[PDB]
């Protein structure tokens, strides 16, 4: 998953959810120099049971759980889902990251 | 030396395990006598309740410690209604199995080591071998069967008394409401954790009984050597119990912590 | 140490052992909370210090998690004897955080927001 | 017994070193030469003894004591500051939150003047300010709501 | 052999203690009938989003617990929730399944709300289609930041 | 002994910024907001570094920051001390400006007070 | 009840005589050194071997529960708290009652059955001053040192395990150790350790001096020594824990 | 424990995080506990008791309170007794004279 920023309180082990239900966990976060600009790259280890359920056009949001808690990766079904299902070779992007308290 | 010592204890544990069916089919009365002895103690410790009373007291102390420290710290922070749930996750996971194991080790394991050392010194092992009777099958396998039969009621009583002590300390001494404590406890406690803890305790008790019977069966040096046997057996039992609980908890909750509060 | 007293309309979530401070620094603790008719008599100690008979005692929220404590502002030249009772009119109760949330949410739930936007 | 004496001495030395390290770590013991200053606050708001004094956020000393002055109207705080750090005539002080649990610390801002404050002086209440005073904030919302 | 009638007394008292301890621990402390599902019927619900609901979370009727959530699993149209409810509680057929959070730290649950509070009752194995989920914290924080950052402060 | 500031301010091993090739920067902050050593240095909110020392030189706090190799930072990077969570820790954000420059921060370079 | 009460009275009288000999008669440096080294060598490796997996288990449980809670930055705080207030004293209780108390009881039972106590007595020497006093002082000294070592090793092992396995932050660990722990906690830990060592030495010596001889006397004596030490130390730990949390750091 | 205190029945529209055995307060001081909570139609009927030492006005308003972020919700009888008719035993409080906390979900919404 590629995003502009990873988001604070997002560390390895953060839950990855589809429709709000956990389907996996975050494995790692790295900084990638894309077009001379640092961006956050997240590696998600997800159980392949739910891959058949997630469309390719799923929206990725690095939302926050509570005011005190940590953040999680959320996948949502779009208005016009694609018949193709995502896999390890499908690049995906995050629509937005919730604003920090700072 | 070291390899030979490991081979000796390996041979002893194999010989004790393989003779369990023979003891079950031929030594039922001896098993019942050992079950009664372990459940009701022996010697001067059998007048105060035996192993049951010692287990009860130590578990009550551990639960009281958990409730006291937890309520104090959470009241100092402010979020003190969680104590109930916290108490549960302190008892099942790390405190009650280990403490029940150490108390069981002390009482039953030291009693078995003393009995077997006394028989070895009094030449009753030789008396058994003279009558053409499997000494290890008659003593160690019967002890193992009695311990496996007796561990489940003992650990059930230990869990019950630890829960009761934590609840009473929190909701009477600190005057917290019983409703909030019961709600958080019964909401954040998983019976799966209790069942896996029971399995951990059964495995730990079998290992402890094996170790203590090994130290008591090969005693030497007269009546003086029995005490050193008891001391070494107790040290080994401590180490084995702690290692067993650590490995079991690492395996069970390594990936899925089996606990959810937030979204 | 001597125990002093005060009259409050409400404890405001105060517990035994909560701090009593003068000018921000701790001076004592809370010892008892008894219902005396229309008021609540909260006993406390001052750690051997002396406050005037015109002192003001205010129960206040210290932290967001819900820790309460009493603040004392000494006034007057007369000295309060041990077991002295401050008047109910010299004591005030806090505004609870849950009261603030209740007020703002129940007021904002009745707003006709489209009308407000149109008016602005 | 000579070898036993040496072994016991070494083992006891190491374990008492560990025990003293525990005391040093959990007692906030410092071994630096300091200087004793004072400051007057209308309200210290939960400041205690042994809490840290930080110069522009960097820890430089510890709070010695707090005591009421002017008949309980003000509180004088006597604190320590590292001897290598010189305070100045406009060097102001404040009391800042450390967390939302109730721990505070003292914060020193250098100011603008270059006139060195002589050691052992007192910072007047004109340039000392309290902490958040959360109850005032929560009660100030009452007229608005 | 043996049967000294003193060992027999120890055996019977130990068996009685065992049975009492096991029954008390299983009924009043672990709630085995509730964990297994004795005297409880199964219900289902469909959610547009999970809302953070998990397994073992309480099922409530206006805040009082009348069951427990057995499983929450993602679906094509949202999330599917399977729960167990005690047979003594009969809920109206026109109820809604609202995911709720007890406080600001967590403890999600599901509340079955029926304004009428009467009429036809749900049967075991049924499914509740009407559901709602609270507003998420992330959208609220984003909305607050956007609505505050647009205000011209110099003009203020 | 003389410079002992506690168990929180001792440089700890492991983590980003400790491996070979990590670069060392000096950040002249106005105030550290009670920051401790061994705090996280974040680029794009990713834990990519560690702050070593928070010594105070001529009454302006200067931080020694170790960042892992393979990160390019323009010489006009903006350093900002922030809070990770309400009931949590603090960190140092190193974010590029809206007009990044061609020149890059080398080892031993300093981020001035203006940035 | 008469026999247990009489045995308790005998133990109290023996402890009183031990204190009188400690504060009146000259101290035995040689026997104190020998018993200190013996108790160290019999309860040093088991101490670490019980403390390290136990503290690793507690740190693992705390980290997973906090990460699920979401507030995993305070993992150090509790990590310190228990490790100073419970883990240290309780590991000391277990490894002292199991190793040192049983060793002392066995040694004094060996001296009793070999008539070395009577051999001392016929030369006019009181057994208590020559044997029991250095043994009790050594037990207290060893318990103190072992408690310190347990706390230090547990904290360091918890730090290393959490950071290098569960990917928690090192700074969030070492900077929150002192959040709930201060002078009251280390003081109550030291008091617990010293009291536990003293009680364990007293019970071990008393049971060793009253061994029943025969062929099962020493084994029964050691078993009863261990059970009594466990029960007494747990009760004393509960009382001292209540007293210590009355003077808590958070309040 | 019966007949040593006074038992009151109160109807609420919602009873969340309130359990039997939770405390009853007057002006912030514990005076009793809660006996039972059971559903009655579209309301929740809560039977609680308070010690007979204290007196409570006949027109009292039992409000459920959440003292802090995490705490045990308590039923507080808001108007302290100053005289006049008193709340007799077996009295029933309807929804018109009861209050409930704000709840976090409503605040977020």
């Amino acid at each position: 998953v590629l995003s502009g920023r990873a988001g604070l309180s997002m560390d390895p082990g953060s839950k990855v959810t589809f429709n709000g239900v956990p389907i996996g966990r975050l494995a790692s976060i790295d900084v990638v120099e894309v077009d001379d600009n640092p961006e956050a790259r997240l590696t998600l280890d997800v159980d392949p049971k739910y891959l058949d359920l997630i469309p390719e056009n799923a929206n990725v949001e690095l939302r926050a759980t509570t005011v005190f808690g940590n953040k999680y990766i959320s996948f949502l079904s779009p208005k016009n889902p694609s018949a193709e299902r995502l896999s390890a070779s499908t690049p995906i992007r995050a629509q937005g990251v919730t604003t920090e308290f700072n | 030396r070291f390899l030979d010592s490991m081979g000796h204890v390996a041979w002893f544990v194999v010989q004790a395990i393989v003779h369990v069916p023979h003891a079950f089919r031929h030594y039922r009365r001896e098993s019942l006598r050992l079950v009664a002895e372990i459940g009701m103690g022996t010697g001067a410790m059998a007048v105060i309740g035996g192993t049951v009373a010692i287990i009860g007291f130590v578990t009550l102390s551990a639960g009281s410690l958990i409730a006291i420290q937890g309520f104090a710290s959470l009241g100092n922070i402010g979020v003190e209604a969680f104590t109930g749930f916290f108490a549960a996750l302190a008892n099942i996971r790390v405190v009650a199995p280990v403490v029940t194991g150490q108390a069981l080790a002390a009482t039953v394991g030291a009693g078995a080591t003393a009995e077997l050392g006394a028989m070895r010194i009094s030449e009753e092992v030789d008396a058994l071998e003279v009558m053409g009777i499997k000494s290890i099958s008659y003593l160690v396998s019967t002890r193992i069967m009695a311990g496996a039969i007796v561990i489940i009621p003992l650990y059930a009583m230990a869990i019950l008394l630890s829960f009761m002590s934590a609840q009473l300390v929190t909701t009477i001494f600190y005057s917290q409401s019983v409703g909030t404590y019961e709600h958080y406890f019964h909401t954040f406690l998983r019976v799966d954790d209790v069942m896996w803890s029971f399995l951990e305790v059964i495995i730990m008790s079998v290992i402890v009984m094996l170790n203590h019977c090994y130290f008591g069966y090969f005693a030497s040096g007269g009546a003086v050597g029995v005490g050193e046997a008891v001391g070494r057996s107790m040290r080994t039992s401590l180490i084995a119990i702690v290692l067993v609980v650590l490995l079991a908890s690492l395996a069970l909750y390594g990936t899925d912590p089996n606990f959810n509060l937030t979204v | 140490v001597p125990t002093y007293y005060g009259q409050f309309a409400d404890t405001g979530g105060l517990n035994i052992g909560d701090k009593v401070r003068i000018a921000g620094m701790d001076v004592g603790n809370v010892k008892s909370m008894e219902i005396d008719g229309d008021k609540v008599v909260i006993g406390y100690t001052l750690g051997g210090r002396t406050i005037g008979t015109e002192s003001r005692a205010a129960i206040r929220t210290d932290t967001i998690l819900g820790r309460k404590n009493i603040e004392i502002e000494p006034r007057g030249s007369e000295t309060l004897k041990p077991r002295g009772v401050l008047p109910v009119g010299q004591t005030s109760a806090p505004y609870q955080i849950y009261d603030a949330f209740l007020d703002v949410t129940r007021n904002a739930a009745g707003w006709d927001t489209q009308a407000v936007r149109q008016s602005l | 017994i000579k070898g036993t004496l040496f072994k016991l001495g070494i083992f006891s030395l190491v374990l008492l070193t560990f025990t003293a390290l525990i005391f040093v770590v959990f007692g906030q013991i410092r071994f630096n030469r300091t200087t004793e200053y004072s400051a007057i606050f209308k309200n210290v708001s939960g400041l205690r003894d042994g809490q840290f004094v930080r110069a522009a956020g960097v820890e430089v000393g510890k709070v010695k004591s707090v005591d009421l002055i002017n008949g309980g109207e003000q509180a004088e705080v006597k604190f320590t500051v590292e001897r290598s750090l010189p305070l100045f005539q406009e060097t102001t002080a404040a009391i800042r939150y450390q967390d939302l649990i109730g721990n505070r610390y003292l914060e020193l801002k250098r100011g603008d003047s270059d006139q060195i404050l002589p050691p052992g002086s007192t910072i007047p209440v004109e340039r000392t300010e309290p902490a958040l005073d959360l109850d005032a904030l929560v009660g100030g919302f009452r007229p608005l709501f | 052999m043996l049967l000294t009638r003193f060992i027999k007394m120890q055996l019977v008292i130990f068996l009685t203690l065992t049975l009492v301890a096991l029954v008390v621990l299983a009924l009043f402390y672990l709630r085995l009938p509730t964990w297994a599902g004795l005297g409880m019927y199964k219900l289902n619900a469909d959610l547009p989003n999970s809302g953070g609901l998990y397994a073992t979370a309480n099922v409530t009727y206006r805040g009082t617990t009348i069951g427990k959530v057995t499983s929450v699993e993602p679906s094509e149209s949202g999330a599917r929730v399977e729960m167990n409810i005690y047979d003594r509680y009969k809920i109206p057929a026109d109820a809604t399944a609202n995911v709720h959070s007890v406080s600001a730290v967590g403890e999600q649950f599901i509340d079955l709300t029926s304004d009428s509070g009467g009429g036809a009752y749900f049967q075991p194995g049924d499914t509740i289609t009407k559901a709602t989920v609270p507003a998420e914290v992330g959208p609220a924080l984003d909305a607050a930041e956007k609505g505050l950052a647009v205000l011209p402060k110099e003009k203020i | 002994c003389g410079q002992w500031r506690g168990i929180a301010n001792v440089p700890l091993p492991g983590g980003p910024g400790t491996e070979s090739g990590s670069m060392t920067l000096y950040v002249q902050m106005p105030e550290t907001l009670a920051l401790n050593a061994n705090s996280r240095v974040r680029v794009r909110d990713v834990f990519v570094g560690r702050v070593r020392k928070i010594e105070l030189i001529n009454w302006v706090p200067t931080l020694t920051v170790d960042v892992e190799p393979g990160i390019k930072l323009p010489k006009n990077t903006l350093a900002k001390i922030g809070q990770t969570s309400l009931l949590g820790s603090q960190h140092v954000e190193l974010n590029p400006p809206e007009d990044p420059s061609s020149e890059l921060l080398r080892d031993g370079d300093t981020i001035p007070l203006a940035q | 009840l008469e026999k247990p009460l009489a045995t308790v009275g005998g133990f109290f009288k023996m402890s009183v005589m031990t204190g009188k000999a400690l504060f009146t008669r000259p101290f035995q440096w040689k026997e104190f050194v020998l018993q200190s080294w013996f108790l160290i060598r019999v309860a040093f490796l088991p101490t670490l071997a019980v403390s390290i997996p136990l503290t690793v288990l507690i740190i693992f449980t705390l980290n997973i529960l906090l990460a699920e809670f979401g507030a995993a930055d305070v993992s150090g705080a509790g990590a310190a708290l228990g490790a100073v207030t419970q883990l240290g004293p309780l590991v000391t209780v277990l490894v002292v009652a199991g190793a040192g108390s049983t060793a002392i009881c066995a040694d004094l039972g060996a001296r009793t059955v070999r008539e070395e106590i009577d051999a001392l007595e016929v030369l006019g020497i009181d057994p208590i001053e020559r044997l029991v006093v250095p043994r009790v002082v050594a037990s207290t000294f060893v318990a103190f040192m072992l408690n310190g070592a347990v706390i230090t090793i547990g904290l360091v092992g918890g730090f290393f395990f959490g950071v290098y396995i569960q990917n928690v932050s090192a700074g969030a660990y070492v900077s929150t150790l002192t959040l709930l722990t201060g002078f009251p906690e280390v003081l109550i830990s030291v008091v617990k350790a010293t009291l536990f060592g003293m009680i364990a030495g007293l019970v071990g010596c008393y049971r060793g001096l009253t061994v029943a001889g025969g062929s099962k006397g020493v084994g029964t004596a050691v078993n009863e020594t261990l059970v009594l030490c466990v029960v007494a130390l747990f009760a004393v730990n509960v009382v001292l824990t209540t007293i210590g949390v009355r003077f808590g750091t958070g309040r | 424990r019966k007949l040593t205190n006074t038992t009151v029945t109160a109807y609420f529209p919602e009873v969340l995080a309130l359990y039997p055995g939770d405390k009853v307060l007057i002006m912030g001081v514990r005076v009793g506990s809660i006996d039972s909570i059971e559903t009655a139609g579209d309301k929740m009927k809560v039977v609680f008791h308070f010690n007979n030492k204290y007196k409570v006005p006949e027109n009292a308003t039992a409000s459920i309170l959440n003292p802090s972020l995490v705490a045990s919700r308590v039923i507080q009888l808001s108007p302290p007794y100053t005289g006049g008719p008193t709340l007799r035993d077996g009295a029933v409080l309807d929804v018109d004279r009861t209050q409930v906390p704000i709840e976090y979900d409503e605040v977020r919404n």
